[PDB]
Formats: C-alpha cells, sequence, structure tokens
C-alpha cells in the first residue's frame, strides 16, 4: 500500500533532475503538490519525453512518448505505473 | 673502399648488440592482483600489512566440515593430527562472483575454489594494468600459472560434469585463456613451492621469444582439507605456535597459508610503446636443481648461489647493484640456514660492508602460501619499491646462530628501513625454492624515471556492470576512491573510465562542465537517486543504426558556430561542404553559419537547404569520426540529398549541386502556397483536403497521427477555417513554398536541370528511400527521382515502419535540433519495437556538451563509441578501482 510514496519518488525525483538541466538546479520535489500538473511546472515536448525515458529506464516497462500529457500530474502518473506493474 | 666495409661492420656490431639485449630484455610488471592473509585483497592492502609489521596468523576456518576440535594433539606422531591450531586463511575463500562469469551457481559449487579466485584475480590484475580485459580477446596473452591439487572435491546433483574440469589443475590455467578468450598459451606449473616463481620466469621467456605480447604470472592455493597440516606436522616441518620465523634463532618450522597472486607482464619496450605503467621491472631471472642434494627433500646452497648468479648475469648486474631480497625464509631449521649461506656467499663479498644487503620474508607475516608464495613476494617487493621502504621481518628475536653472519655484508630486517632513489636503481631479488629441488630467483629493479594534455569540456564519465547493484558499487567504490585524491584531473579520469574497463550491461554517464557536479552525481547513482548530469540505461543487445537526415525545420541562427571554435573535425567538413558549394552559390557557407555583416541569412530557402544539408552532413561524418557508423540511412525531402551523400550514392559535389540548384528552382513559387501540420492520420487528413482536389496535397506522412498537408494560398486558409470549425488541430509550418504539390510542375524542368550531369554511385550504407518506402540503388538517385522528391510526399512513418521490421533499433538524427523525433518516438510506440531515439544537438546547445550528452546517451543505450576519437589517444594513466564483484559462498558440504 505504502508504494505509492515510492512510486511518486521515482516520479518526482526525475522530474526535478528534468528542470534541473542548465542555470537553475536550486529544485526540490517535497514542497510541490503532487496533484500539480507538469505543464505547470514548465514541462514542454522534450522534458516530457526526457521525462518518460527517466521513468521507463527506472521502473524497466516501455512507456507511451505521450505519456506526461496522457497523465498530467505526477499523481495521475504514478497510478498508470502501478497499473502497469502491479 | 675501406670506409664501406668499416660502415658494415659499425652496423652489423649494433645488430649484434641489440639483438643480443633483446634476448634479455627487461619484463614490465604492469599491474597486479592478490588475496591473502590478514583482509589483503589489493597490492596495496598487502603494502599496509608489512609496513604496519602485521602478522596475519589466526585460528583455523570454522566452516569447512574440518574437525578442528578433534583433529589437534601436541605429539607429532599422533595419526591424523596435528600440533598446528592457527595458520594463514583466506576466510573468505569461498565467496566469488559466479553470475559475472556465466557460471550457473551449481557450477561455481562443485568448482575448485583456486580456479575461483584465479579468474577475480586475473580480471582485476588486467585492469590495475589499465587494460579493458574484455580488448584482451583474441590477443596472444599467455597464462602461466603454478597450481596443485588440494581435494576440494573429498557434489550437486546435475553437476558432476562440472567437477570434473572444475578439479583439473591444468584448467586453474585454462579456464582463465578461456573466459577472457586469450589465445596464448595457458600453462599449469608444479614445481612445488617455487611454482608461480617457475610461472614468472617461464612467462618471462614467452615474451623474450615473442611467442605472447602479453602475459600472466601468478599462483594459488586453497587448503580446503586440513591434510597439509597434518602430513607436514608429523615429519616436524611446521612451528607449534604456526609462526615462520624467517632467519630467527627461535625458528622450529614453517607453516601454510592459502592466497592468490598474480602479475601482468610484458616486454619494457612494449609497455614504453602502449603508454603503460612500469610498476617495476623483472630484469634477470633464472632457474635451476639442487641436484645431487643431501636428500631429495633437502636444500643445496651451491644449486641457491648458482641460481643466483645465473640471474645476475641473465640481468647483466652483479651482486652489489641488487640492495635486497625477499627470501624464501620458510621458518625452517634446516631451509633457513642453507639460504643465509648461499645469500651470504652470492650476494655477501663484492659489496661495501655498511650496504649489506637486507632481507625479509612475507612468510614471517602470512605463512607460506606454497604455489602462490614466490609471486606474493614480487607484489610485495613491488610495493616497497614504489613506497621507498624495506619492510620488517616479523619474530626475529636474535639472527639464527647456525649462521656465520660475519662471513658476509647480509642483514636481516629486524626493523624497516628507508629506500633511497637517489644515485642508483632500486634493486631487489626474490627467491623460491621447492621440496623437488628446483630454484627460481628472479632480479626486480624499480620503474624507469624516464615516463601536456588540455582538457575536453564535458568529457562523459562512463560506469557499467552486469547488474544495476553491481553499477551502484562501482559509483560507490569509485566516489570513495576520488574523495582519497586532491586534484585529479577530469578528463584523465573520464580516459580511464572508457578505454581501461569493461561496457557492460547496466550503464551510466556523467555529463558535466561544471566543478562540484560530478561527485553528487556519482552519490546519485551510488544510492539509486536520479541526477540532472547522470544519464542511465540498459545497453540493447542487438540492434541495427539509421541516421535519420530531416528536410525543414531543424535550423537555428547560430547552429555551427560554437562546433567550428570546439571541434576541428567539424569545421574540416564544414570547409568540405563550403568548396562543394562554391560553384553553385554567390554566398559563402561559413559567413552564413557565422552570421556575419553582408551575408544571407535562414529566411531564403536557397540558403536554409543547403545550410542545412552542410550542417547534417558535418554531424553525420563526426558520429562517424567518433566510431558510430550507421548500418541504413533514411532523409526527408531535400534530407535525401544529404542521406544520399552519407550513403554513398552521391559524391559531395553532385549533391552540393542537388540541393543548391534545387533549392533556388523553388524561389518562383515564393507566396504562392505552403504547408501545414494537422493532427491527424493520413486517411483521415486525405478525407478533410478531398473538396480543394489539385489545389491540396498529402505533402508528408510522418507518424500515425501526424501529417503534412501542402498548396496554394487560398486553399490553406480555407482548410484552416475548416480546421477551426472540425477542432482537427493544425499548425502553418513557417515556409513560403507549397513543395510537395502540383505548384511544383510550374518548375520541373529547372528541377530536373539541377541534378544534371551527376553520376549516382552504388550505396555503401543501404538509403532507405521515402518517395519509395523501401531500400533504392544508389544508380537510381538521377534526376528524375529528385523531381519525384520535391513533387510526391514524403512516406516517412512507412519508411521507418520499415526500417523497424529490419532490426533497425537506434535511430539518431544528426541535425542541429531534433524534428523528426517525436514523429519516430509514435510509429515505434504504434509498432511495439523496443526502439531508441536520440538527437544531435538542440536550438541553442550547439556545444560539445550537448555533443557529448547526445554521445553518453548512445553509449548508454548500447550504440559503440571510440572514445580515444571523443577524448584523445592518450592521457596520464589513472588508476582507478577494481570491478565491484558481487559475491556469494560457494562451498561444497
Amino acid at each position: 500500500a505504502e508504494r505509492d510514496r515510492a512510486l511518486l519518488e521515482v516520479v518526482r525525483g526525475n522530474a526535478a533532475s528534468v528542470m534541473s538541466h542548465g542555470a537553475m538546479r536550486t529544485a526540490t520535489l517535497e514542497a510541490v503538490e503532487p496533484t500539480r500538473a507538469f505543464r505547470d511546472l514548465g514541462f514542454d515536448s522534450l522534458m516530457a519525453v526526457e521525462l518518460r525515458n527517466r521513468i521507463g529506464a527506472a521502473t524497466g516497462l516501455r512507456l507511451a512518448p505521450t505519456l506526461v500529457f496522457d497523465h498530467p500530474t505526477p499523481e495521475a502518473v504514478v497510478r498508470h505505473l502501478r497499473a502497469e506493474l502491479g | 673502399y675501406l670506409k664501406r666495409a668499416t660502415a658494415d661492420l659499425s652496423r652489423v656490431r649494433r645488430q649484434l648488440q641489440e639483438t643480443e639485449a633483446a634476448s634479455r630484455e627487461p619484463i614490465a610488471i604492469i599491474g597486479m592482483a592478490c588475496r591473502l592473509p590478514g583482509g589483503v585483497d589489493s597490492p596495496e592492502g598487502l603494502w599496509e600489512l608489512v609496513d604496519s609489521g602485521t602478522d596475519a596468523i589466526a585460528g583455523f576456518p570454522l566452516d569447512r566440515g574440518w574437525d578442528v576440535e578433534g583433529m589437534y594433539d601436541p605429539d607429532a606422531e599422533a595419526p591424523g593430527k596435528t600440533y598446528v591450531k592457527e595458520a594463514g586463511f583466506l576466510y573468505d575463500a569461498g565467496e566469488f562472483d559466479a553470475g559475472f562469469f556465466g557460471i550457473s551457481p551449481r557450477e561455481a559449487v562443485s568448482m575448485d575454489p583456486q580456479q575461483r579466485l584465479m579468474l577475480e584475480a586475473s580480471w582485476e590484475a588486467f585492469e590495475r594494468a589499465g587494460l579493458d580485459p574484455a580488448r584482451q580477446r583474441g590477443t596472444a596473452t599467455g597464462v602461466f600459472v603454478g597450481a596443485t591439487a588440494t581435494g576440494y572435491v573429498s557434489v550437486p546433483e546435475g553437476a558432476e560434469g562440472f567437477a570434473i574440469t572444475g578439479n583439473m589443475t591444468a584448467v586453474t590455467s585454462g579456464r582463465i585463456s578461456y573466459t577472457l578468450g586469450l589465445q596464448g598459451p595457458a600453462v599449469t606449473i608444479d614445481t612445488a613451492c617455487s611454482s608461480s616463481l617457475v610461472a614468472l620466469h617461464l612467462a618471462c621467456q614467452s615474451l623474450r621469444q615473442g611467442e605472447c605480447t602479453t602475459a600472466l604470472a601468478g599462483g594459488v592455493t586453497v587448503m580446503p582439507t586440513p591434510t597439509a597440516f597434518t602430513e607436514f606436522s608429523r615429519q616436524r616441518g611446521l612451528a607449534p605456535d604456526g609462526r615462520c620465523k624467517s632467519f630467527a634463532a627461535a625458528a622450529d618450522g614453517t607453516n601454510w597459508a592459502e592466497g592468490v597472486a598474480v602479475l601482468v607482464v610484458e616486454r619494457l619496450s612494449d609497455a614504453r610503446r602502449n603508454g603503460h605503467r612500469v610498476l617495476a621491472v623483472v630484469r634477470g631471472t633464472a632457474i635451476n636443481q639442487d641436484g645431487a642434494s643431501n636428500g631429495l627433500s633437502a636444500p643445496n646452497d651451491l644449486a641457491q648461489e648458482r641460481v643466483i648468479r645465473s640471474a645476475l648475469d641473465n640481468a647483466g648486474l652483479t651482486a652489489s647493484d641488487v640492495d635486497a631480497v625477499e627470501a624464501h625464509g620458510t621458518g625452517t631449521t634446516l631451509g633457513d640456514p642453507i639460504e643465509a649461506q648461499a645469500l651470504l656467499a652470492a650476494y655477501g663479498h663484492e659489496r661495501p660492508a655498511h650496504r649489506p644487503l637486507r632481507v625479509g620474508s612475507l612468510k614471517s607475516n602470512i605463512g607460506h602460501a606454497g604455489p602462490a608464495a614466490g609471486v606474493a613476494g614480487v607484489i610485495k617487493m613491488v610495493m616497497a619499491m614504489r613506497h621507498g621502504v624495506l619492510p620488517r621481518s616479523l619474530h626475529i628475536d636474535e639472527p639464527t646462530p647456525q649462521v656465520d653472519w660475519s662471513s658476509g655484508a647480509v642483514t636481516l630486517l629486524t626493523e624497516p628501513v628507508d629506500w633511497p632513489d637517489s644515485d642508483r636503481p632500486r634493486r631487489a631479488g626474490v627467491s623460491a625454492f621447492g621440496i623437488s629441488g628446483t630454484n627460481a630467483h628472479v632480479i626486480l629493479e624499480q620503474a624507469p624515471t624516464q615516463d601536456p594534455a588540455p582538457p575536453v569540456p564535458a568529457a562523459p564519465w562512463l560506469l557499467s556492470a552486469k547488474t544495476p547493484a553491481a553499477l551502484r558499487a562501482q559509483a560507490r567504490r569509485l566516489h570513495t576512491h576520488l574523495a582519497r585524491h586532491p586534484h585529479p584531473d577530469p578528463t584523465d579520469i573520464a580516459h580511464a573510465l572508457a578505454t581501461t574497463r569493461t561496457p557492460h550491461e547496466h550503464r551510466a554517464a556523467l555529463v558535466t562542465d561544471d566543478h562540484g557536479t560530478r561527485g553528487p552525481a556519482l552519490a546519485a547513482l551510488a544510492e539509486g537517486a536520479p541526477d540532472a548530469c547522470l544519464i542511465s540505461g540498459t545497453a540493447l543487445s542487438k540492434g541495427r543504426t539509421v541516421f535519420v537526415f530531416p528536410g525543414q525545420g531543424s535550423q537555428w541562427t547560430g547552429m555551427g558556430r560554437e562546433l567550428l571554435h570546439t571541434s576541428p573535425e567539424f569545421a574540416a567538413y564544414i570547409a568540405e561542404c563550403e568548396t562543394a558549394l562554391n560553384d553553385f552559390v554567390d554566398w559563402s557557407l561559413t559567413d552564413v553559419l557565422r552570421g556575419t555583416e553582408g551575408a544571407p541569412g535562414y529566411d531564403r530557402v536557397d540558403v536554409v537547404q543547403p545550410a542545412l544539408f552542410a550542417v547534417m552532413v558535418s554531424l553525420a561524418r563526426l558520429w562517424q569520426h567518433h566510431g558510430i557508423h550507421p548500418d541504413a540511412v533514411i532523409g526527408h525531402s531535400q534530407g535525401e540529398i544529404a542521406a544520399a551523400h552519407i550513403a554513398g550514392a552521391l559524391s559531395l559535389q553532385d549533391a552540393a549541386r542537388i540541393v543548391a540548384l534545387r533549392s533556388q528552382a523553388l524561389l518562383p513559387l515564393a507566396g504562392l502556397g505552403g504547408m501545414t501540420s494537422l493532427a491527424l492520420p493520413h486517411d483521415q487528413a486525405l478525407q478533410l483536403i478531398q473538396p480543394w482536389g489539385q489545389d491540396l496535397s498529402i505533402a508528408s506522412v510522418n507518424g500515425p497521427h501526424s501529417t503534412v498537408v501542402s498548396g496554394t494560398t487560398h486553399a490553406l486558409d480555407e482548410l484552416h477555417t475548416t480546421c477551426d470549425t472540425q477542432g482537427v488541430r493544425a499548425r502553418r509550418i513557417p515556409v513560403d513554398y507549397a513543395s510537395h504539390s502540383a505548384q511544383v510542375e510550374s518548375i520541373r524542368d529547372t528541377v530536373l536541370q539541377a541534378a544534371t550531369g551527376i553520376n549516382p554511385q552504388p550505396t555503401t550504407i543501404p538509403l532507405y528511400s521515402t518517395v519509395t518506402g523501401q531500400p533504392i540503388d544508389g544508380t537510381q538517385l538521377d534526376a528524375d527521382y529528385w523531381y519525384t522528391n520535391l513533387r510526391h510526399t514524403v512516406r516517412f512513418e512507412e519508411t521507418t515502419r520499415a526500417l523497424l521490421g529490419s532490426g533497425h533499433r537506434h535511430f539518431i538524427e544528426t541535425t542541429a535540433h531534433p524534428v523528426l523525433a517525436l514523429a519516430l518516438e509514435e510509429t515505434i510506440e504504434a509498432t511495439g519495437s523496443d526502439a531508441r531515439v536520440t538527437g544531435t544537438l538542440r536550438r541553442d546547445h550547439g556545444d560539445l556538451t550537448q555533443l557529448h550528452t547526445a554521445l553518453a546517451t548512445a553509449w548508454t543505450h548500447g550504440i559503440d563509441v571510440d572514445w580515444t576519437a571523443v577524448l584523445g589517444d592518450r592521457r596520464t594513466p589513472f588508476e582507478l578501482p577494481t570491478y565491484a564483484f558481487q559475491r556469494q559462498r560457494y562451498w561444497l558440504e
């Protein structure tokens, strides 16, 4: 049951990493809402695909490239990974 | 006349001298590995043991089924018993990473730990030599091992076949050659306690005769049963307290030890040529026999003097040139006086009294490691020479009164002594004698002292392992190793990690040009956490590579600018493209890319298409320079001209001519039309545009839900209003021409003229045509082909499905910015393939950081990269930790 908190850390950790390329890498995860849309955190198409690749490598699953737009929040992404894993 | 005769003699004399010197060429020790009693798992661990003066003798192991309690009896004549209670052991002798070497858990249990210890030690020794053990596959690398059968099999179900080869003494050497695909001879030597030193002598001779380019020389001893203690204590050859008191008055026997000790050797001239770090040189070596001694098991002082004088002659040295001897020094009342006498006669007479030969023995710390003892002693002396200290020899209460110590200048190392580097090189002898009478003596010499690199920005730091847990331990061990280092050059570390270590399945790369970013990223990799500069992935076992050459959309003001200054290869390919375009164009490619005053910008079709052609060709050539050779190439519209050139169908002049003149042919159609991307599948996009007939065309089909439409200004404006009404997403492409529409019929003659005189050749890399959707013969890319390319639909999705259907799993878009990557990811999704897509540069990221991020990402997926082309041929060698073996206990009960 608590596995959703561990799955959220995989999503949050990799989202923070995609946001941390370049000059500003003073980003943190714990404070932002799990129901915050990735579009609101400044995610463009390349950032969305990079986040799919990072989550896919961490979980070992072949996710669709539109993952971030199909599941718009870290919360919605967690229940999609939970469905694909078990 | 006599000048020619004298000149011939001067040449022949020099050739005779250098041929004779080559027959006694010094042999470089370039790597070492060992596991010895007292926690030793490395040459530095062994150094710490002798520098601290530690005694590693301890109680018998309690996890080997031995009757440790019942086997003790002080009476030497008690049958099956031993008066020895302590000895030198590898209490982790059964720990082995079976999976790493593709050995099943059941084969590992029935496998003799001597073979297992030799496999990990051999891997580590090649790594410490700066040699990627996998790059030794197919090389003339010899394996010379001293070892004996020690009765490990005194067996699990379905592994008796494995137990046969798993316990054959010959396979202790042979399995190394098999596992690493080494092609030189693998010999197992048995000359009892001199085995590994005889093995080193043979490896040296094999190298001197040109039989080998490199060789492994070593030995191994594991005592799975307590037999050596019960048998030799009956002969009263063992010390009751378990200590080998080398050359002491209190000496009362020797004692057994377990161990593995290996060296990687190579001719000194080859180490210097290959840029390997020389740890020490085996200058002279010799082996002989006791002959007619006072008994088969008895040592002979005259034979020991003769083997020392043979080793000195082989080295071209005299006794006074040697500062110390790492003696055989078993601690027996019989052997010790005889060895000291031979040392006093062979070494102690033609030298200053105030510079005596200093004598010690590693057996005083860990015991007698039998076959492995000789090479263990050379590791000790190599570390002594590198640390500049001659360590103490333990348990010397008094020098043995059985020796006339006043008869020669030979002194025992009762306390450590500094070994000065000034004046001449440090030199030491190493001895190993055996019960069968075969003696060995080797003369080591200090590494010669006769042995400016600018950095490469954002040099990738590569790490890999056979499992994710092993990759975390790789990162953790590297992080610890770098903390115990003041200021290591990051490019030197990057070069060592990429050129001296094996690329395993689970991969990671740290790409950054900032300070203080790599350390934290290693700790994140070590703990399983992500990091911005940390790229991770599993290498695809199999997969063919495709270079994708898009058409419109990848340009940016500034593309190529940074690379022109920081990459002399890219600048050279751009210079070739410029020479090729000059005859067909009024502007300068370099001036256009730099945005020089008076030069045209990408707002003109006749300058952006030939500039994009030059960038894509130069980026493809740059990927090939870095070792990435594609198995296929695919192009979109004008992009096919760059793809056909990289495929070998078009020469650079012919391809420059087509792109320059065909884009100039488009100019009369400016303003008469455009192109718009619809988020619709091909069939629905076609249904949507039927009302406009010939005024609209399906210009391209790039993905399952991505169609581009082209046509007249009027029909596109009407289509856009229809899109607004129906809710079909449409984005106008910022072009002033309707390519792939009926409008290009009005310029057909001028477009056919663009390719006049071209001589299309067959391809050396298959060209998957987006005009036909299949591979095409290079000889078919004539003028009508280039008109059809511009007039008709770009079948990019269909051609992508043909590439996926023929085993293509890596797609590299060789562009200034990725424009067909989303469409590729979309078709790959629909097909259900395990394919990968990576770009080269992004808009505003045309530097080496981005290029190296792309190269590292591709490597991470399994693309082979020539890291020498990326990081430079040679750097100052940086020693790294050895493989983080993930061991488990495998012991027959």
